[PDB]
RNA sequence: GGUGGGGUUCCCGAGCGGCCAAAGGGAGCAGACUCUAAAUCUGCCGUCAUCGACUUCGAAGGUUCGAAUCCUUCCCCCACCAC
C-alpha cells in the first residue's frame, strides 16, 4: 500500500479556502477551470509565486468555486483571480466572495445555508 | 562545490573547470561499472586541473536483498545513490544508515516528497537528502509548480529536523549543468542564503567525509599511523 | 596483542597516551599513562606527577600502542569499560 | 519635443547589469534573445516579478549578452535566466558570468578588455 | 480523542532468564538425483562457508551470575470507530 502521513499542524502548510464564482452566462467544465487557473496562476505567480502560495481548486460544481490557499498569501491568490482576460472565445468573470479557513463555515456564509458532510460517507461506503 | 553528472566529452569538463568548479561526482546509474570507465574519469580528471569522485546507483528492485547486494557492490566503490518513488524502498535505504545522499521522491510519487515519520528515521540515521534539478528542465509549468511545491515542503522537513541537503542538477550531457552561484541563487530565492551556503558546504563535508574514510585505515573514525601492527 | 582495530574494546589502563585535540585549551599537550576509567573519564597520571581528570567526549585521544599511535575519539569510548567489553556499537558523523 | 527629465538618483531605480553568455553552437538574433528572455521573465515572474525586477536586454551581438535589472532582485534574474529548458526545435544555454553597476566594469571582468564609449559618439555626431 | 495488541534471518512465522537452545517454512548456493528439468533428501544457511565458533531478536538505560525474555523511557506497525 502507498500511504502518506499527514503533517504535524505545526509543521503543515497553513491553509484558507477562497470561495469565489466564476460569473458568466457561459458554461465551464471543471477541468477548463482548473486549466484557466493553472495559467493565470503562472501567469500571475511564475514558479517561485506558484511554489509559494500552493494552488488548488478543490470545488466547482455551480458557477461557484472552492480553491485552497496559502494563510500569508491570500492576497496575491485575489490578485491572480482579478487578471483573467480571456479564454480562447471569451473571457469569463471571477468574482470573490470571501475566504474561510473550511468548507462547512464558508459553505453558510456567502455559498448556502446548510452544513453537508460528503467525504466521510464516500470514505466509509465506497 | 561538488556537481554530480555524468562524463561523456572533456572540453565540457574543461568548461567546467574554467568556470568556478573545484570538483564532481561522476555517476553511474547502471549495473555494469568496471575499471575501465574509472581510469578514463582518472585520465579526464589530471587532464587538465581536477579531481573526480565516483559512485554508483541503482533503480527498482527487491527489498533488502538489494539492501545486502548493494552494500556489496558499494564496498568497491565511494559514495552512492539510491533513487526511487516507492516509499517501501525508501524506508530500508533510509534504514540501512550507510547511503550518503538520497534523491527521487518527487517524480515517482508525485503525491509527497518525504513524510514525517521518514525524516525523523532519517534523523536518527544520518542519512542526506540531494535535491536534483534535470527535473524542473525536463517538465511542464504546473508540473514545475507540483515539483517545486514538493521541493519546498521538502526543505522545511529538511530545515526542522536538521536533514544534510546536497544540491546537484542530475546532468545528462554538455549543456545540462548549470552554475553554482546560479543554484545559490535559487535555493536564496527559495527560502535562505545561509541555508543555501550550509547545502554547499554539506555537500564539500559529506565528500570529504567519504574521502577521508576510504583514503586510510579508519574503522568507525580511528586514524592509525606510522609503525601499525597490521596484519 | 592489543590491536588498532579492537582498540574500541582493548582495555585502556596501563596504556600510555597523549591528547591532540579538544575543546578546553589547557588540556592539549598532556602526556600520561591510564589509571582509572569511568564512563566517560579519564583519571590520567602525568610524567611531572600531576592528576587530571579528563572527559572523553569532549576530546580525541592518541593512545601509545606497542610502537602504535593510534587516534580515537572518546565519544567511540563512551560507557564503562564493562559495558564496552559487553557490547558497544558506536557510529560518530562529524557533520 | 517630447521629452522626460530623468529621476534623481535618490528616487530613481537602483539598477544593476548582469552580463552574462547564450551558450549554443547555434546562432540568435538579438530580437529572438528579447523574446525568450520575455518568455521567460513571464514564466518565473508573472505580472508582479516583471514589474518587480524590471527586466530589459540591453546588448546582444555575440553569444555573450548584458541586461539590466533592479539592485535588490538580481537573484530572481538569475534563477529567471535558470529555467530556459527550451525553444521551438531546441534549447538555448544562458549562463552568467557576473553583475555590476555599468558598462565599462562589467565590460572588462569577464567580456573584454578595453573600455568602450560609443552612446555619447552616437549621440553627439548624428 | 479512545481500546486490545505486535516488532526475531532476504519474505511469512514460533520461542521456559542460560550451552549461534535461537521451532522453522519459503528463498540463495552447493551436494545428491536425472539424458535434461521438476519433485524429495542433505549441508552452508549472516560471516569463516569441512566439524565448530562468533553477530543480529526496533533503540537506549537499568536489574541480574548472565538479557529476545524482567523494569523504565523513546519509537514505529496493526485492527476499528463521525451516524
Amino acid at each position: 500500500i502507498e500511504m502518506l502521513k499527514t503533517l504535524p499542524p505545526t509543521l503543515r502548510e497553513k491553509k484558507r479556502y477562497i470561495a469565489f464564482k466564476i460569473l458568466y452566462d457561459e458554461e465551464l467544465k471543471e477541468g477548463e477551470v482548473v486549466n484557466l487557473i493553472r495559467k493565470a496562476v503562472l501567469e500571475y505567480y511564475g514558479s517561485w509565486g506558484t511554489s509559494k502560495a500552493n494552488p488548488w481548486l478543490v470545488y466547482y460544481d455551480f458557477p461557484y468555486g472552492i480553491l485552497r490557499c496559502q494563510r500569508d498569501n491570500v492576497d496575491y491568490v485575489k490578485a491572480s483571480l482579478i487578471l483573467i482576460r480571456e479564454f480562447k472565445e471569451k473571457p469569463v468573470n471571477i468574482i470573490c466572495l470571501g475566504v474561510s479557513g473550511t468548507i462547512r463555515k464558508a459553505k453558510i456564509k456567502f455559498l448556502g445555508i446548510k452544513k453537508p458532510k460528503r467525504w466521510f460517507v464516500i470514505r466509509r461506503e465506497r | 562545490r561538488i556537481d554530480i553528472n555524468r562524463i561523456e566529452k572533456e572540453e565540457d569538463i574543461k568548461l567546467l573547470k574554467e568556470l568556478k568548479w573545484n570538483g564532481f561526482v561522476f555517476y553511474q546509474y547502471d549495473d555494469e561499472f568496471s575499471k575501465d570507465r574509472y581510469e578514463e574519469v582518472k585520465a579526464i580528471a589530471e587532464s587538465y586541473k581536477l579531481k573526480v569522485y565516483s559512485g554508483v546507483k541503482i533503480k527498482t528492485e527487491s527489498s533488502k536483498q538489494l539492501r545486502d547486494k548493494v552494500k556489496k557492490f558499494r564496498n568497491k566503490c565511494h559514495i552512492i545513490l539510491i533513487e526511487g518513488g516507492v516509499l517501501k524502498i525508501n524506508r530500508a535505504a533510509v534504514e540501512l544508515h550507510d547511503v550518503d545522499i538520497l534523491s527521487t521522491p518527487e517524480l515517482g510519487r508525485k503525491d509527497s516528497g518525504i513524510d514525517h515519520v521518514l525524516a525523523r528515521l532519517a534523523s536518527n540515521h544520518r542519512v542526506a537528502i540531494e535535491l536534483n534539478f534535470k527535473t524542473l528542465l525536463n517538465k511542464d509549468g504546473y508540473e514545475r509548480a507540483r515539483t517545486l511545491l514538493f521541493f519546498r515542503n521538502n526543505l522545511k522537513l529538511a530545515k526542522k529536523f536538521d536533514v544534510p541537503v546536497v544540491i546537484s542538477t542530475d546532468a545528462e550531457n554538455k549543456y545540462q549543468i548549470k552554475n553554482p552561484y546560479d543554484l545559490r541563487a535559487f535555493l536564496n530565492t527559495l527560502v535562505e542564503p545561509l541555508y543555501a551556503k550550509k547545502i554547499m558546504e554539506t555537500a564539500y563535508k559529506i565528500c570529504d567525509f567519504r574521502d577521508y574514510l576510504m583514503r586510510d585505515n579508519v574503522v568507525r573514525y580511528g586514524v592509525e599511523i606510522i609503525k601499525e601492527e597490521k596484519e | 596483542m592489543i590491536t588498532p582495530h579492537n582498540i574500541l574494546r582493548h582495555e585502556l589502563i596501563g596504556l600510555k597516551v597523549e591528547i591532540v585535540e579538544a575543546k578546553n585549551k589547557a588540556m592539549i599537550g598532556i602526556k600520561g599513562k591510564v589509571v582509572d576509567e569511568t564512563r566517560n573519564t579519564l583519571v590520567i597520571e602525568k610524567e611531572d606527577g600531576r592528576e587530571v581528570v579528563i572527559p572523553k567526549d569532549i576530546a580525541v585521544f592518541l593512545f601509545q600502542l606497542k610502537g602504535c599511535k593510534v587516534k580515537v575519539d572518546g565519544r567511540l569510548l563512551i560507557g564503562r569499560p564493562e559495558e564496552r567489553l559487553k557490547k558497544k556499537i558506536k557510529i560518530l558523523y562529524p557533520y
